[PDB]
């Protein structure tokens, strides 16, 4: 709904300062989180971020370790609200992919480079990520110069790829459409001389599917495409509206002659279970 | 080295007063600014807002940061910022912008030899868009985003555009959060307010938007249609069947009901009439008739 | 060039922490608005937002300088070094100033002490509507400032003739409402610490029947 | 592109008496319309920077009047000397002049 | 605040002149630099702009390519080269600058350019 | 729901500062909110509070307030959001009994 | 969510005075001029220190440069549930910290009491 995901970080950078070089003592000296206002540190931003904070509980959550060649590292915790913008012309099977560009503000190219450390053991702790609904994929860490009107200035990018798990969908949204249409096939059954049961179970399973599928687009935000979950509730709805205008059709023309209302009432029997059936199939090979 | 540098930034620094802005007796400063849209946020509806992710642009002419080195432009860092003269830019019409300060503060300054500065800044405005939601689903908006100084008048500090109006607010092409509105295109605009304190200059930016009627058709039209088929239907059975009819009729009057309650409560609660509001009473008297 | 010199004069041998005339009479402060808009008035909180633009002016025989230039003009960074009235607003359930880009403030010292300062503020004021005749109910509900530690002896405040001045009222968000008029106040009230002078300013609301029309009945 | 349809093509006026000048831009140009008085065998001289802004030294029986796309500039008591060209440019893109009006006297 | 361009010149057709416009009483780093032609008894029109501090130059589209414009931030001074000129560009040329409101508030004296045999 | 309340309270202390006293001028001195922070003040905080802040327009919303005999009086504009939990158990006809704490 | 009063104590003998008082119950901007250990919670979300209306602390300077150092603070800390039971289900919420930049070879953590009566 906010097209956003929350994601908390050991953010680490490691640069290399000559003047902040010794030769007296031989450890490599850690320094209490406050004197990383006295040293300079880059002014590393991120570009997609809405909402992000240092923890600082019990204290500044950040850590400046020296070096005796000059070497600086400098850790934060933080916690990015980044910016996800999904194509949901898939949901509830899609795969989304929304990244964490970290991008140097002030410092154009011919001052500043930006690389992983590591390449590829840069990024840990993706194998060990448990979400409630998504389940990461892959993951890939680019190195790319933008350009903006001011220069030409670093940029990486961590980007990951969540395939939605759809067993939350299949035993919330799918299995009460389709046992609505299940149950909206019973009128076939009933003889046609029932006016009252009949008109029951269609006038209910209309109202039920509308009611349902209302509520579960309200759940997502106003998106202005057809999803797939739309596509199913759709179907669902033809078929019975579809059962409720052939009972109509047995009802008009069963005054006048009863063997051609008793037939249709077989076919229907027969061939409402099969194209649905066929729909159902299809739909599901052309998603999955 | 490092302390020419140092060298040089103490004697910028060295007898310079921030509380006063350059050329103070004798000229009128003009401040050029620019914006770079990265991301049009989300049109807020309900609350008539709109954010906007900006990289704001402001570049003046200082005399007295005038140096002479090895380095032509000086990239320094945005603690500098605090201690020279900065122009208060203030959003006539922003609710609550905040400025970002992950991981350090997002500013820039460059201080080009002969003067020149120019001084960006990353925001999240956060404006407001007054509606005239007269053709709901099917209105258009021009969203303004008004910004100008604060306690300078126009005898002192003059606003403008730094390229040329059209090509000054720029808008990222992968820049678009909007997923119900449609971004056309930007506006520019100069004028002059009055006020109790004095004349201001007022630089003025639409954005032009229209909305997407796919998810108010399906959503609404739709089952507004087929409740009113659903409610025709009644007429092809047989006059002997009374039951039936009658749960026809009720059922689908209070669908209407129901869908006229649930179509009404996504839009501000305005104190007119829309378009999607004449198209439920006509299919609520459908099914009364 | 010599306005440093000016201002360099006015700092010297100044207390921002005594009031001017701490200890002859009580300081007149004028007090003026100016409604940008009136927000939302939602019922459930009790509560409607507003948006004005606060100016304060008063006299300081202390920032009283002798040159050719006749006004100061200034931003927000010489706010924090001179003495500045502590008006809150008594019914305000949450309010702050604007911070983007910089600190909305003005500050104006006149040649003969007069200082104006102003500043920007968003105000959630409180008042408890009496939601009977609803939704046939007019409300006039109030924005009240006052000194906070000074009482009565010591700070008084004064509205000016055109003090208030609403803007365009056509782009507010008073969707139910629709402004009528407002009115100013100036009583005094008793408090644990003393008598203090309490200005209101009263926004009249009458709620336009419309979307409770359509929606229920 | 933007164009500016400046009318009329060429007016003859008395002196002492009011007179106005239109000029319809085609795209929007918001109040970045500049008015130009260029006598002959001289340089334009501007009049009018930005819609309804006279210029330092120009007399203030020049007035501008601006808008989206339509513009215009009158002249109160029109003095002997006011007899030139008189140009309007947009400047809210790349600028694009006018065609001019001769302004003449009988 | 005093714009001086060159004097006239009497070119064959077919060959490149190049005008300057010498800016006397500001910088040119600060503000624009328009061209403008104006053939005999029509109206102006615009060739192109540089910005001065950095370089960036602007043509009309009718005019990419026969026309260049470069800069002299030493002697403050702004040139026009017409690349390839036929018989029919025997126009006055101006130089202003861009003043307040994005007008054209100074402008310089016009080097009338002829071209014929 | 949160099984908490809001209020809003100004908040006033009295002691009694043996070093903070004069005699050479008879009135009450109603210093600047700034001074404050040069002064010592207890340390009170509420024990059952979730988020508290005081109010800072048009300036922080604190008096600090000397006497001539050295009596100090603070007085802050507080909004606490005391948690206080409640007994259900006779939902809808039921008295809650919930308090503040106040402590050093 | 979670409200303690995390008490920390360490030694440093560059605090060692001789006075007429043994323990110093010193203000709590005090504590903000020595080297106080950076603890945080390896699995808190959004933590907060309470400093109504004064910072929520507190610092005792025994004399013999013995510190304690105590805090008020709201650890709103993570939880992650199986849900398979629900809703007949147990947990067991952790709540881990430990400290930032100091490796064991420099900070040391240890429960003050036994570690049945710490917490
Ligand atoms: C419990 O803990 C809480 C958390 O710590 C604590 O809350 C904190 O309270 C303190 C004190 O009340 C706050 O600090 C003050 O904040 C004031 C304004 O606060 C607004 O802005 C901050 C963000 O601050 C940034 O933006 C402003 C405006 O631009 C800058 O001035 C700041 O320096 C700072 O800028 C940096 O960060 C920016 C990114 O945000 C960068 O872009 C920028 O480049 C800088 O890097 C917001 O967070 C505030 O919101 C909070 O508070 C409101 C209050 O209503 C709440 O409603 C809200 O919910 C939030 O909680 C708020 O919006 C500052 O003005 C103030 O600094 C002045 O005062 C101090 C003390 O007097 C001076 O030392 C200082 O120098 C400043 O004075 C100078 O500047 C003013 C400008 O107005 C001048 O008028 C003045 O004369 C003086 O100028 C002189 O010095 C200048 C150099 O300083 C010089 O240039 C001049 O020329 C001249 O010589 C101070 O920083 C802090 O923000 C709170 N934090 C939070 C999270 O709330 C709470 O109090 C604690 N409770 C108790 C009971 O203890
Ligand atoms: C935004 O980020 C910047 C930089 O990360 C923050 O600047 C830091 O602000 C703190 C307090 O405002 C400064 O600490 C102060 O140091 C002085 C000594 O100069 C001391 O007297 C004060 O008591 C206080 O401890 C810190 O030096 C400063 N750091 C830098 C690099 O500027 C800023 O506070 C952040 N703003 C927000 C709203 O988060
Ligand atoms: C998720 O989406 C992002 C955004 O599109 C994908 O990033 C893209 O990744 C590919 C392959 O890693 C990049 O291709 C590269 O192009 C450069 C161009 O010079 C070339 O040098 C490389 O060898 C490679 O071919 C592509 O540039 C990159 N897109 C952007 C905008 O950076 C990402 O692959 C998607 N998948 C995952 C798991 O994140
Ligand atoms: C705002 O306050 C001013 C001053 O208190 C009011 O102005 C007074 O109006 C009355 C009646 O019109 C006059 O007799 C006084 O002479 C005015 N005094 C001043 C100082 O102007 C004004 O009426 C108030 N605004 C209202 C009530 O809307
Ligand atoms: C005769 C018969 O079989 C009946 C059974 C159901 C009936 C339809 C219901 C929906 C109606 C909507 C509109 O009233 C137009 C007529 C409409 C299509 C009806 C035509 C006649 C049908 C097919
Ligand atoms: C300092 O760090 C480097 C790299 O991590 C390591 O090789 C070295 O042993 C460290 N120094 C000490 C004294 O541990
Ligand atoms: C100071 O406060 C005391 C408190 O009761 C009061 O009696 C006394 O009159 C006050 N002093 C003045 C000058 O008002």
């Amino acid at each position: 709904v906010n097209m956003d995901y929350t994601l908390t970080m050991y953010f680490q950078q490691a640069w290399r300062d000559k003047r902040l070089s010794y030769n007296v003592i031989p450890l490599n000296l850690t320094l209490d989180n406050r004197v990383a206002d006295q040293l300079w540190v880059p002014d590393t931003y991120f570009l997609n971020d809405k909402k992000s904070f240092v923890h600082g509980v019990t204290v500044k959550n950040r850590m400046i370790r020296l070096h005796p060649d000059g070497t600086v590292l400098y850790g934060l915790r933080i916690t990015t609200t980044a910016a996800c913008m999904m194509d949901l012309r898939r949901y509830p099977l899609d795969e989304q992919n929304c990244t964490l560009e970290i991008e140097s503000y002030g410092y154009t190219t011919d001052d500043i480079e930006f690389y992983w450390r590591g390449d590829d053991n840069a990024v840990t702790g993706v194998t060990k990520i448990e979400l409630p609904q998504f389940s990461i994929v892959d993951y890939k860490l680019i190195t790319k110069k933008v350009v903006f009107s001011t220069g030409s200035y670093p940029r990486l990018s961590l980007s990951f790829k969540l395939k939605r798990n759809i067993g939350y969908f299949i035993l919330q949204t799918y299995m009460p459409s389709i046992l609505i249409t299940i149950l909206s096939w019973v009128s076939f059954w009933i003889n046609y001389d029932a006016s009252a049961a009949r008109v029951a179970l269609g006038i209910t399973t209309v109202l039920t599917m509308t009611t349902i599928n209302t509520h579960l687009r309200e759940t997502l935000p106003k998106i202005p495409y057809v999803k797939a979950i739309d596509m199913y509730l759709m179907g669902c709805f033809v078929f019975v509206f579809m059962a409720l205008l052939e009972y109509a059709l047995v009802n008009y023309i069963f005054f006048s002659q009863p063997a051609r209302a008793a037939a249709i009432d077989r076919w229907s029997r027969i061939f409402f279970p099969v194209v649905f059936s066929f729909f159902n199939i299809v739909y599901w090979l052309y998603y999955v | 080295n490092t302390t020419v540098f140092t060298r040089i930034l103490d004697r910028l620094l060295d007898g310079y007063d921030n509380r006063l802005r350059p050329g103070l007796g004798e000229r009128v400063t003009e401040v050029k600014t620019d914006i770079f849209v990265t991301s049009f946020g989300p049109v807020s509806d309900h609350d008539m807002e709109y954010t906007i992710d900006v990289f704001f642009r402001q570049s003046w002419k200082d005399e007295r940061l005038k140096f002479k080195g090895p380095m032509t432009v000086l990239r320094l860092n945005n603690l500098m910022a605090s201690k020279i003269w900065t122009p208060d830019t203030f959003f006539h019409n922003g609710k609550k912008s905040v400025a970002h300060n992950m991981t350090m503060p997002n500013k820039l300054l460059r201080i080009t030899e002969d003067g020149t500065l120019l001084y960006t800044m990353r925001l999240t405005v956060r404006a407001e868009c007054p509606m005239h939601l007269e053709d709901f689903p099917m209105d258009a908006h021009a969203c303004p985003l008004k910004f100008g100084s604060y306690a300078y008048t126009r005898a002192e500090v003059v606003y403008e555009w730094t390229r040329e109006p059209a090509r000054s607010v720029v808008v990222a092409e992968d820049g678009s959060r909007l997923n119900q509105y449609d971004l056309l295109g930007q506006t520019v605009d100069s004028g002059i307010v009055q006020s109790s304190t004095g004349e201001y200059v007022v630089m003025t930016t639409h954005f032009h938007l229209k909305r997407k009627i796919g998810y108010f058709v399906i959503q609404t039209y739709l089952p507004c249609i087929m409740t009113v088929i659903l409610s025709q239907v009644s007429f092809w059975l047989n006059r002997e069947s009374v039951p039936a009819r009658t749960v026809f009729g009720v059922t689908t009057v209070l669908t209407m009901t129901t869908l006229s309650i649930s179509a009404r409560n996504s839009l501000p609660k305005v104190a007119y009439a829309t378009a999607m509001d004449w198209f439920i009473a006509v299919c609520y008297a459908f099914v009364f008739s | 060039g010599d306005v440093t010199v000016i201002l360099n004069n006015l700092l010297e041998g100044y207390d921002n922490k005594l009031r001017p005339d701490i200890g002859v009479k009580p300081t007149l402060i004028h007090t003026d608005m100016y409604v940008n808009s009136i927000g939302p008035v939602n019922a459930i909180n009790m509560e409607y937002t507003i948006d004005i633009f606060f100016a304060q002016t008063w006299y300081d025989r202390r920032l009283k300088f002798n040159s050719t230039i006749k006004v100061l003009r200034l931003n927000s960074n010489m706010v924090g070094k001179i003495w500045i009235p502590d008006t809150f607003f008594r019914n305000s359930k949450k309010a702050d100033a604007h911070w983007i880009t910089t600190p909305n403030r003005m500050l104006r010292i006149w040649n003969d002490g007069r200082v104006l300062y102003t500043l920007r503020l968003t105000i959630d004021a409180e008042c408890q509507l009496q939601l009977h005749n609803f939704p046939m109910d007019e409300h006039s509900c109030p924005l009240e400032f006052s000194s906070y530690g000074y009482p009565r002896e010591e700070i008084v405040y004064q509205w000016k003739r055109s003090s208030v001045e609403v803007g365009d009222t056509r782009s507010w968000r008073l969707y139910q409402f629709s402004f009528v008029g407002l009115r100013n106040t100036t009583e005094v009230v008793k408090t644990t610490s003393g008598d203090y002078v309490v200005m209101s300013v009263y926004f009249d609301l009458s709620r336009r029947m419309g979307y409770f029309t359509i929606q229920t009945y | 592109n933007i164009v500016m349809t400046q009318s009329p093509k060429s007016m003859s006026m008395s002196v002492g008496e009011r007179v106005t000048l239109s000029c319809k831009a085609s795209e929007y140009v918001g109040t970045y319309v500049s008015w130009y008085q260029q006598k002959p065998e001289q340089s334009p001289k501007l009049l009018i920077y930005g819609a309804s802004n006279r210029y330092t030294g120009v007399p203030d029986r020049f007035t501008g009047s601006g808008s989206a796309t339509d513009f215009t500039l009158t002249i109160g008591s029109v003095q002997a000397e006011d007899l030139a060209d008189y140009h309007c440019g947009q400047s809210y893109s790349y600028p694009t002049f006018g065609a001019g009006t001769k302004l003449e006297l009988k | 605040v005093q714009l001086q361009q060159s004097g006239a010149e009497l070119v064959k057709p077919g060959a490149s002149v190049k005008l300057s416009c010498t800016a006397s009483g500001f910088n040119i780093k600060d503000t624009y630099m328009y061209w403008v032609k104006q053939r005999p008894e029509q109206g102006l029109e615009w060739i192109g702009r540089i910005d001065p501090a950095n370089g960036d130059t602007k043509y009309d589209p009718k005019f990419q390519g026969k026309a260049t414009i470069t800069t002299d931030t030493f002697s403050n001074t702004a040139y026009l080269q017409l690349s390839s000129l036929t018989s029919e560009d025997t126009a006055v040329y101006y130089c202003a600058r861009k003043g307040l409101r994005w007008a054209m508030d100074y402008w310089g004296q016009g080097t009338s350019v002829t071209v014929s045999t």
